[PDB]
């Protein structure tokens, strides 16, 4: 009708947001798009190592295994048992 | 009163213009099936705006 504005564009057309700066969904796969793992390539390391975690998903906490090695230091403890070697 | 009019059998037809009315007939109902299929797209859809109508393709992220 309205002569007027049409209830205004950069209000109504606002959806100037399927385009905008709206990296609040795109640019989040361009900041994993370089992820890791190691971080990065290498060492640490292709699998596996791998089968099993980072990334995957899931799931699913995740640790585990101590972290390591308590024990597998040669065994463990330690310097280094002792618990005789 | 009279009687003839027109000359054929409703003129007919002719026999490509029999062909003529077709699909064009038909296909138009063929196309009032995307009608059929809610001719509304408007389904409470909110929706099919800001308009709109279809458009995924479809974007994601």
């Amino acid at each position: 009708g309205v002569i007027e504005e049409y209830l205004e564009k950069s209000k109504t057309n606002k959806e100037l947001n399927d385009k905008k700066r709206l990296a609040t969904t795109g640019a989040n796969f361009a900041r994993a798009y370089t992820v890791e793992f190691g971080s990065c390539k290498f060492p640490e390391n292709f699998t596996g190592c791998q089968d099993l975690a980072k990334q995957k998903k899931v799931p699913f906490l995740s640790d585990d295994l101590d972290l390591e090695c308590e024990g597998k230091d040669k065994y463990k403890c330690g310097s280094n048992v002792f618990w005789k070697w | 009163l009279w009687f003839d009019p027109l000359g054929w059998g409703s003129a007919s037809p002719q026999k490509l213009k029999e062909l003529r009315t077709k699909e064009i007939k038909n296909g138009r109902l063929a196309m009032l099936a995307v009608m059929g299929a809610w001719f509304q797209h408007i389904y409470t859809g909110t929706g099919p705006i800001d308009n709109l109508f279809a458009h995924l393709a479809d974007p994601g992220h």
